[PDB]
């Protein structure tokens, strides 16, 4: 209806181009012909979706009053004898015959495959055309073409060389600021609670682009809205007034949409929330602060890297012993970063048919790339990375293949757009050499035994939501669990709730066996002294001392 | 009038082997 | 009468949730338009489906359909497309728009999977045309004028990502297995037009179902009808003619018709790997009594009693494994739990599940972890771990680490980024020192009980079991021999019953033989057992039961450090 | 012919199968010969192209279904018989596997009884020797 340059946000460059190659050779033909240059005639768009090329598009056709010719490139084919090539000259002849118009192609993708990959006679004649119209359209024919399409690959080259199509413009996404700007663009028509900061909300909106945004804003009215519906016992039947004027988004509205929302791009790879956080994982603090610390700098301190001129440490491999929450970490990291996460497990990428593997993991990383910044999670990494071997148990080397591939494209990591890799192996033997570059995977913590501090650390962390004793020290359990790993201390505590469910539904029933023939619902609302002594007499240790030495031998290595 | 047409042929597998190391 | 079958939102139940979240959706921005002004923000118009087939996506549609006022027009996914070239973006564009004109209308697309797979995994030309000019249609100039579009889907990893962004599709609502109570709900409106009599407890049977979704519930209900007509019919004759009025009325399904379906029916997901009904029950295992007691307590109560763990606020214990010398009766016990726990059971082997192409295997056990997850709560038998946990790297000459793969999938799918809600893993061994590290780790199978040979008085207990039915002589006793067998197991006892049985059978048909040349045996006589029980041997050697106590008592050395322990 | 029915392009294999069975019912009472139908009827288990299970389920159907044969007569030849369906090896499909083995030392003399019976030849040569001598020759 009524978009111009005001409603376009971010992209200020491709914004000013766009605007000097649509009105300098359609307002003043006569300064290009002074200066003595034939202008442009044809632009391409690409990008990924909702990136505002289709508005960018409406607002150029609005605010220039030149006669305007949409045509979408699945719609210029028709059935009667072959009509597309009529279809597309009548197109060209109206944009001539009318006025000194602009003609805009949205999606030339479905309207220019390659040659080779698609089969069949009429797409040919539809190509071809295009290609000697668009050869055709002399340059002072005062029309330019504006091509828009989201996926630049699927075009041939032929329709891009110099002349038809030379003027390209990377959209992209846009940096924080240009969120910022979005934000107030879309906010700019509904009424804001005085507590809304919009830096803040662009510092945590990281993956989002273009059109996720007016989706935050528009579900966060929706929060608003029936927020105070219930509220006001608003009747189907009725029509509220007084209500009207008082309703306003408020903060907590924002905090549910973040919390409930996902980049567009990172949709299909959501994983269902699971709460962990920072104070779960009682132990391991030291490295609770280190992965902190060197997550969270890039992404609020880039000054720091500047001034120094230097690129920060992006891999890391977690190894240890089994079960000493190393997922755990990943997830609380997952939970509490402020940044997006993609783990993926090692076996899903596999696969029978010939390629598609590598297909996928190409596709994971473009994904990861694209919603920058991530935290890529491999668990399990003594899936992927083999020892090669001469072994020849492989399918024509298909896992050496998807090694290379994955190396080949974890290693063009650039600073912009950072992603940082986590690594979790149980047995770090197996993995190859190749993943202790600085420049892949560089770094390699450790996840030792956890000691006394660190055990009662543990209890008193993972129990923090749990009715016990007032009169229980956990020092005593600390002094004899001395090789007890922490998913070994999770057996001993369920144990225990085990024994007091047992105890408490034992009291139960019999209270009710005399009832038939409120109080107290349980008479032990909290586990004992005797229960945990009864699930610690049959509590076992989880690691053996084989892996103890081996582990201990590979970390005396460096 | 031109009428288009689908057209699906064939993709490609891959086996796995098992060997002895005698 | 078709407006009595009209389904409105009365009918949809069990997803309270989605269905606010759909009615707002529908009825706001054409009930309260002055309010969305007022607000300044546009609503979203673009929602997708998706979930389990058999949860109430169709059912919603047609409450939707039903309830609103404004056009309503359906598009199936396949039925756009036609054989002469250029057509189905036609039938598009005139649906869009007649859609459009005659008043604000709702879009509903059936099966989008059949539409907008990829956009780069398929090779046709006409898909990539229907595919480009539906994305068209969504977003361009004039959108959309006073429209929504509704998309139902299986499987929504196969639909277009452009499909899935804000002006296309910007909410995605999901219909997943109802709750106890929304089984319950959704048994309660399936079963208010037809009779029941006043025994029906609704309750109960809401307990006892696990996993069924929806149809499931209706298959349940209807499977049930059809027994108790065929127990009503069963008194009356055919009587092709007609049927009397007496009998029509006063049919009244009883709860029993409810319990016979409930044990005959399987959830939708698992008939594809329904087990047969072994019969067996906990008397027919004799002795392990504290194993029994014990796999009973660690099973029904986190299925059965929830508020007492969400009171403490700790997870339940997950996993089990059984190991010691064979036939001391792990699989027996496998058999009972299989056969009378309420919750669902997936039997699998150990090495049925690998499979020659690549990488299949790891899909083979994602989709069995995955189908056990869906229809939780389900425990799962994974028999002869030892097959499939082998020690990783002991094998360098292999088909690609295969095993090694396996094994490694099983253990970030058994704990990864997961729920967890209700899985339970039963481990079978014979040879439980093969077995991987990690997988006797606790918090994936924390414990290992050990079935030692059984004692006297549990030899005596397994032999009274195997002899619950066969009928036997009055003055045998079964004393002497438990004090005879003192190394023997199970399976020997079985052995030594079915010998006894072998010679009175024999004897029995040899007599049957000279009655007829011109039944004289009741039952087994002691004899029969004198003569039985001299081909006895001791199936496992001394050389495995020292491995087996060997390994018992480097665990109960693990479990040193341990006292009295006072607090 | 065993591999010229098959085509890549959906529902022109079965097309050519259907079109052959009609005009053979059609015309007379008639003898059918689909050689080499292991490269047309492989293992469903344990094929993965989707054009083979097709023919394979169409060649059941039409086979054995409502009234689906009428005075008609099939017979099919393999170099091996084990690479099959077994659904297409019971009866009412393939009734009885008869075998044909290797041609014994008199076969031999009839087979060179045959050959010779036209072409003029020297009187000298005898046939039993040469069949002797020619062991392991097949056709
Ligand atoms: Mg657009
Ligand atoms: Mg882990
Ligand atoms: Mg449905
Ligand atoms: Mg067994």
């Amino acid at each position: 209806n009524e978009v111009g340059y005001d409603d376009i946000g971010g992209c200020r460059k491709q914004m000013a181009q766009i605007r000097e190659m649509v009105e300098l050779p359609l307002r003043h033909p006569q300064l290009f012909k002074a200066i003595g240059i034939k202008p442009p005639r044809g632009v391409l768009m690409y990008g990924p979706p909702g990136t505002g090329k289709t508005l960018m598009a409406r607002a150029v056709a609005n605010e220039t009053g030149a006669f305007f010719f949409l045509i979408n490139g699945p719609e210029v084919m028709s059935k009667m004898a072959g009509e597309s090539e009529s279809n597309l000259r009548k197109a060209f002849e109206e944009a001539e015959k009318n006025a000194p118009a602009i003609i805009f192609i949205d999606e030339i993708d479905s309207i220019a495959p390659k040659r080779d990959k698609t089969n069949g006679e009429v797409e040919r004649r539809v190509v071809s055309q295009l290609l000697t119209l668009m050869d055709g359209m002399k340059a002072r024919s005062n029309v330019v073409v504006i091509a828009a399409t989201n996926r630049p690959n699927s075009i041939d080259p032929a329709l891009r060389r110099f002349g038809r199509f030379d003027r390209e413009v990377d959209i992209g996404i846009p940096d924080a600021t240009g969120r910022l700007e979005v934000l107030r663009i879309h906010t700019k028509n509904m009424k804001l609670a005085d507590d809304v900061d919009l830096e803040a909300l662009a510092a945590e909106t990281h993956g989002y682009v273009g059109a996720d945004i007016a989706s935050l804003c528009s579900e966060a009215a929706m929060q608003q809205i029936r927020e105070k519906m219930d509220l006001i016992d608003l009747d189907e039947d009725e029509i509220d007034a007084e209500v009207l004027d008082s309703l306003g988004v408020t903060m907590d509205n924002f905090r549910f949409a973040l919390g409930n929302s996902n980049p567009s791009a990172l949709r299909e790879t959501v994983v269902e929330s699971v709460n962990v956080t920072w104070d779960d994982v009682g132990g391991l603090d030291e490295i609770k602060e280190e992965l902190k610390e060197t997550v969270e700098y890039p992404v609020l301190h880039p000054d720091q890297y500047t001034k120094f001129g230097l690129s920060p440490s992006k891999g890391v491999l977690f190894y240890g012993p089994p079960g000493t929450g190393k997922t755990l970490l990943a997830k609380a990291v997952a939970t509490e970063v402020s940044a997006n996460f993609i783990s993926v497990k090692g076996p899903e990428l596999l696969s029978m048919w010939y390629g598609e593997s590598e297909s996928n993991i190409r596709d994971i990383f473009d994904k990861a790339r694209a919603a920058a910044p991530t935290v890529v999670f491999l668990d399990e990494l003594d899936s992927i990375a083999k020892a090669r071997g001469g072994s020849l148990g492989d399918a024509g080397g298909a896992s050496d293949r998807v090694v290379n591939q994955l190396l080949t494209e974890m290693d063009g990591m650039n600073a912009k757009k950072n992603v940082f890799v986590i690594g979790a192996t149980n047995r770090p033997d197996q993995i190859d050499p190749a993943i202790l570059r600085p420049g892949r995977l560089d770094q390699l913590i450790y996840v030792p035994l956890p000691d006394e501090n660190a055990r009662l650390s543990i209890l008193n962390a993972q129990l923090r939501k749990t009715p016990l004793e007032p009169g229980l020290e956990l020092t005593a359990i600390a002094k004899a669990t001395q090789g007890f790993s922490g998913a070994d201390l999770l057996y001993i505590v369920q144990r225990a709730a085990k024994y007091a469910i047992k105890d408490s539904i034992e009291a139960h029933r019999q209270h009710e066996a005399e009832k038939e023939v409120e109080p107290e619902v349980d008479p032990v609302p909290y586990i004992t002294k005797e229960h945990f002594a009864e699930a610690m007499k049959t509590a076992k240790r989880s690691v053996s001392d084989a892996e103890l030495r081996r582990y201990e031998a590979y970390s005396q290595q460096m | 009038a031109a009428a288009a047409a689908a057209a699906a042929a064939a993709a490609a597998a891959v086996a796995v082997a098992v060997a002895v190391a005698a």
